[PDB]
């Protein structure tokens, strides 16, 4: 069956981004699109399911010559008291069948967490504490002693946006679209990229797909620098470069990561 | 209103080292400068309320719970209690070689539930916008980081504002602490000119604070480090019961003594 | 007792016709959003490592209202979207309880997939007989602790003591509030918990380098403009405007230091401070904890520090704080 | 659990009794001893029978010649199950403590 | 009486609404469709979907069925169980007794009721101090001469604020009876 292209022909319009990015995978002709997908009324119905001889009595009565209104109108349609409570019991029943398919902790080392993670002479502390003990012997200075206007206008300079301790473009819009659609095609192909990637897997058939996936990763990283060669030969300003540093560093995690299997061979 | 509550970092060892160094700035001219800021605060308005705490390596002790001068009473009896409680506890002092750094994380503990006391206790009417002026003064203890984040967290929920005013040294856990919940960081390098930045950094309140020019906040180096040799590591291998940043994968962690099932 | 910090909870609300009535003072189902909303703040407040996802079931039916994620305010805003929510039809515990399986399935060993099933009206229409997805909750170690309201459930009764969670009836708001609350710190690891180390990744947060000097511009990753600076990673070296987040490529949770010690409280817990009413011997007025005078026939001590703590320090720290003032000098 | 009845002491399999279990094993005591037909009612459906068996039994034990054997009926043999079941809780608990078998024998027509 | 209340049940909208609510079983003279109606009410008990089992309090179902808990929470008493005056068998028991020890014909056949109402609601106290309400809807039972009759352990625990509840009241305590219950001891 091809359940393959009925899926694509209910995403085909369906959902906007999912088509876009997996043509956009193809626009360039990067890569064949099978690895894209290898990788990754209520009264009737409750009728339906209610009723078995109503199941078959529509398998028989198809509509042939015949009206669903008809159809609809033949469903209402002691020996009758008994017939009622007969009901019931029967219809709830089957309802039902329907329902019914067929360690205290210890540690050794706490003082770690009073310093986490965050980093880093005997008679000092006596004269230290001599000297400050007789620092306040007097108080109240504040008419003169706390302030000074130069000391008060340098610090106001200061503060000044020029001075110390106070340092002090959405030019492009119709870019920002292209860059957002860049990125999320990045994003795309980066998920499957590094889906298996951090884990060792030492197997053959696990290995192969991360082989074809750091080759479709060459193949990628082919088309992306041409447009950003479009992009860039506009005004040579704003650089994108943050793009550059993901591609760089998928390399350097694949060629690293190369070496190291050699290493292990 | 707003609550204010000065946590001062009045340590014997480093103001007296100041004094034997016998450099311009004193500990007897930034508790005026203290002082002179609370006054103000004050000053803003009758509903302002302030309190002051000092922080010394043993234990920390609050400094605030006519007209002879023609002084408003009120600002003049908070100038005796402070100057005479300040005096006191500066005067006496145990001597205890063994530990020396300064206390800072029970201070801000005992500045919290004191804010919360007040807070429970003043009318439901009136919204009380409370905040910590932390002065820093000497470098902190690596030991009280896990308390003092507890405290930073606490304050975080309790919507508390430290301002930290930290001076000689830069704290990366202060800064850290004031950066979570969102109050200001100065540094100020001048210390005979402390008090102007009070004046302006820090007095006015959260109200005013976005509506006014301000300096910017300092970057925050949010770094880890693994509990081996500590240093920084921008991996960290974590269990589920001791949630430890670590150096490399292992094993067993040491500090879980959890029985890990190699795959 | 071990506890596992990192837990995926997933929050079964029903939409059902018996939420319709309004037993509690305002309608039932805005008086449970409107709490459950302060519920997921805190949770996250409480465990920022832990992520929350939301299953809103109605009319048999059951729709994941918002996924697994690690950012509160999108939540809260699906919760604010759903009070508007037309609350007619049944709830079905089997489609509720397999699509939280379904998601729940290829999550982490290591963390504690949990579900707290919000049960409102007391009928359960399904496809399929429950008892034998509890088979399958307990071979998936997936905790399932309902909270039921107006009605003490047998099946979920059972759901809950066989599966390991715990079983409770709203006896009133207040206690509707309380039990969320209690539900928000991490359970107890019992036997067929087990731990086990996950990678993690710590960012830091980036600038311009030199007055905007080989700028690294982008947008986000999940109408966001360009951004200066902002938070990056290790791996993904890719622009994340807010922390703590899953990777969307490495699959790596990125969170800071504080967030993770935002969490050894609970790794160390306080022990409750006795509580003497008489003075016993305690000459100062004014209280350690608040320097206040006790107004109250009441104090608290603990048994290393013995301190003396009011009513208001000691629930205050106990509750919040999560840590004694004078006890840590 | 050996409770100390006015009558004797009587063994009991479970941990705690109401205090209509004090109650029901007085009057039917009384009734024992008074060696006269009676009636009384008892709420609960289960926990009556192992009351009363048990009282039974240690009268049995006390004065064996004034009781020749019990003669328990019930309304169903589904239910008479449940009632055999209970005796032989009983005997079980009563076996144990004892240390060693006892010429009892009880069986269901 | 079932049949006819079930029948005009059936006519209004009141019964499709409770077959919404709860899944509903009737009980009937046939033995064979009695036990597989029961075999079915145990097992929509276990599950959430919940059963309604309309019996007869004669019906030999009643007296060899017992309720424990999570079955037959709520038990429900549609009428004072009164055996038809027409029967001519009681007629000789009846008369007879008064002739003989002297009891009133009004007095045996309240006795008669009370007894078999007795019997009929007091299966959910089976056993493991298991929850449960027992409801009768009649206000024959508020009479002092049931209440009297009726036994000491239901009686004691009956009390007149609630002896005449309404339909709408009566719904609202056990609501909250059984959100008291629903917490642990
Ligand atoms: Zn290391
Ligand atoms: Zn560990
Ligand atoms: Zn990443
Ligand atoms: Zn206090
Ligand atoms: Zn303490």
């Amino acid at each position: 069956a091809n359940k393959e292209l009925e899926e694509k022909n209910r995403m085909l319009q369906e959902d906007p981004v999912l088509f876009q990015l997996y043509k956009d995978l193809v626009v360039s002709q990067v890569i064949s699109a099978e690895e894209f997908w290898a990788n990754r009324s209520d009264i009737i119905e409750s009728i339906f399911r209610t009723y078995p001889a109503v199941k078959m009595k529509y398998a028989e009565n198809v509509p042939h010559n015949m009206t669903e209104k008809e159809f609809w109108t033949r469903f209402f349609q002691e020996n009758s008291n008994a017939a009622i409570i007969k009901r019931f019991n029967h219809h709830s029943a089957m309802v039902l069948a329907a329902g019914l398919r067929k360690i205290a902790l210890n540690l050794k080392k706490s003082d770690r967490y009073y310093h986490g993670p965050t980093p880093i002479t005997s008679q000092d502390i006596i004269n230290s504490f001599q000297s400050i003990r007789q620092e306040m012997e007097a108080y109240t200075p504040k008419l003169t002693q706390v302030l000074s206007s130069s000391a008060a206008s340098s610090t106001i300079t200061a503060l000044s946006p020029g001075g110390a301790l106070m340092q002090g473009q959405m030019v492009p819009n119709d870019i920002q679209s292209e860059l957002k659609h860049l990125y999320v095609a990045v994003g795309e192909l980066l998920r499957h990229f590094w889906s298996c990637f951090p884990v060792n897997t030492p197997f053959l058939e696990e290995k192969v797909v991360k082989m074809k996936s750091n080759l479709e990763r060459f193949q990628v990283t082919k088309l992306c620098p041409f447009q950003e060669k479009i992009r860039r030969q506009y005004l040579s300003t704003n650089l994108v470069s943050h793009i550059e540093e993901m591609l760089q560093t998928a390399y350097n995690k694949l060629h690293t990561w190369q070496s190291r299997r050699l290493m292990k061979k | 209103l707003n609550l204010l509550v000065i946590v001062v970092d009045a340590n014997p060892i480093w103001w007296g080292k100041q004094a034997l160094k016998e450099s311009q700035f004193t500990l007897s001219k930034c508790i005026d400068a203290v002082m002179v800021l609370g006054n103000s605060h004050l000053f803003m308005n009758r509903s302002n309320k302030l309190a002051v705490i000092a922080s010394h390596i043993q234990e920390s002790r609050f400094l605030y719970p006519g007209s002879k001068d023609g002084k408003y009473e009120l600002l003049t009896s908070a100038n005796e209690v402070i100057v005479e409680e300040i005096k006191d506890l500066m005067t006496k002092s145990d001597i205890k070689g063994q530990h020396t750094e300064t206390l800072l994380a029970g201070s801000l503990a005992k500045a919290l539930c004191y804010i919360h006391r007040m807070n429970k206790e003043v009318k439901d009417n009136q919204e009380m916008k409370s905040r910590i002026l932390v002065i820093k003064a000497a470098e902190d203890s690596a030991l009280q980081y896990m308390n003092f984040m507890n405290v930073i967290f606490a304050a975080q929920k309790q919507n508390i504002l430290i301002d930290a005013c930290v001076l000689d040294s830069d704290s990366g856990l202060l800064q850290q602490a004031c950066d979570i919940t969102g109050g200001l960081y100065l540094k100020v390098p001048q210390m005979p000119s402390l008090l102007q930045y009070l004046l302006w950094v820090f007095l006015p309140d959260q109200d005013q604070r976005s509506q006014l020019i301000l300096p910017p906040p300092v970057h925050v180096d949010y770094r880890a480090a693994c509990f081996c040799h500590r240093n920084l590591i921008e991996i960290g291998y974590v269990c589920s019961v001791c949630l430890s940043i670590f150096c490399n994968f292992s094993p067993i962690c040491t500090t879980c003594e959890t029985a890990f099932k190699i795959s | 007792v071990r506890l596992g910090m990192m837990r995926h909870l997933y929050v079964v609300v029903d939409g059902s016709r018996t939420m319709e009535d309004q037993d509690l003072k305002p309608n039932r189902l805005t008086c449970t959003l409107k709490l459950l909303e302060y519920f997921v703040e805190e949770y996250f407040d409480q465990n920022p490592i832990s992520q929350i996802g939301i299953i809103v079931t109605k009319s048999k039916r059951a729709e994941k209202l918002t996924e697994l994620s690690g950012n509160p305010r999108k939540h809260i805003t699906s919760l604010k979207k759903a009070v508007d929510m037309t609350c007619h039809g049944e709830p079905s515990l089997y489609n509720s309880l397999s699509i939280a399986m379904q998601t729940l399935k290829h999550m982490p060993g290591h963390t504690s997939r949990e579900v707290l099933i919000i049960f409102s009206s007391l009928t359960t229409c399904d496809p399929s007989n429950i008892y034998d997805l509890i088979k399958t909750l307990k071979a998936a170690k997936i905790r399932v602790s309902v909270i039921g309201l107006s009605a003490e459930v047998r099946v979920c009764t059972v759901l809950a003591r066989e599966t390991g969670g715990t079983y409770h009836v709203i006896l009133d708001e207040s206690h509707y509030k309380e039990l969320l609350t209690h539900h928000v710190s991490p359970p107890p690891a019992s036997s067929s918990s087990e731990c086990s180390l996950i990678r993690m990744g710590f960012p830091q947060h980036t600038i311009a380098s030199l007055s905007d000097q080989d700028a690294k511009p982008s947008f986000s990753m999940a109408e966001p403009g360009l951004t200066l600076g902002g938070y990056f990673c290790p791996q993904c070296r890719a622009k994340y405007c807010e922390l703590p987040v899953e990777c969307k490529i490495c699959g790596l949770t990125l969170v800071s230091a504080p967030h993770l010690a935002r969490s050894y409280h609970h790794l160390f817990p306080l022990d409750a401070f006795q509580e003497i009413p008489l003075e016993e011997y305690n000459g100062e007025r004014f209280c350690y904890g608040c320097q206040g005078e006790l107004k109250d026939q009441h104090v608290y001590v603990c048994a290393v520090c013995q301190n003396v703590f009011c009513v208001d320090c000691d629930v205050f720290v106990h509750d919040s704080l999560h840590c004694c003032p004078g006890c840590i000098h | 659990m050996k409770l100390n009845v006015d009558g004797l002491l009587v063994y009991f399999p479970y941990d705690y009794i109401y205090p209509e279990q004090f109650s029901y094993m007085r009057e039917l005591k009384r009734t024992l001893d008074a060696k006269g037909h009676g009636v009384l009612e008892m709420p609960s459906g289960t926990g009556k029978t192992v009351s009363l068996l048990a009282l039974i039994m240690a009268y049995q034990r006390a004065y064996p010649l004034e009781v020749t054997k019990l003669i328990y009926c019930s309304r169903t043999v589904p239910e008479i199950e449940k009632v055999i079941e209970e005796l032989r809780k009983l005997l079980n608990f009563y076996e144990k403590q004892e240390g060693e078998k006892l010429p009892f024998l009880g069986l269901a027509l | 009486y079932m049949e006819s209340t079930v029948a005009s049940w059936y006519e209004q909208g009141i019964l499709e609404n409770i077959q919404r609510n709860k899944l509903l079983f009737i009980e009937t003279q046939d033995g064979a469709e009695t036990s597989v109606a029961l075999e079915k009410y145990q097992e929509a008990c276990e599950n959430g979907r919940g059963a309604i089992l309309l019996s007869v309090a004669r019906g030999k179902v009643s007296e060899g069925i017992d309720f424990v808990h999570h079955y037959g929470r709520a038990v429900i008493m549609f009428g004072v169980p009164y055996v038809y005056t027409q029967s001519r068998i009681l007629k000789a028991r009846l008369e007879y007794l008064r002739d003989q020890f002297q009891i009133r014909e009004n007095d045996f056949l309240t006795f008669d009721a009370m007894r078999h109402a007795a019997q009929c609601v007091g299966r959910a106290i089976r056993g493991k101090t298991d929850y449960g309400l027992m409801v009768f809807a009649d206000k024959r039972f508020a009479r002092g001469d049931k209440r009297g009759k009726l036994p000491r352990w239901i009686q004691e625990h009956l009390t007149d604020a609630n002896l005449n509840l309404t339909v709408d009241e009566g719904v609202q305590v056990a609501k909250y009876f059984l959100r008291q219950m629903a917490q642990p001891f």
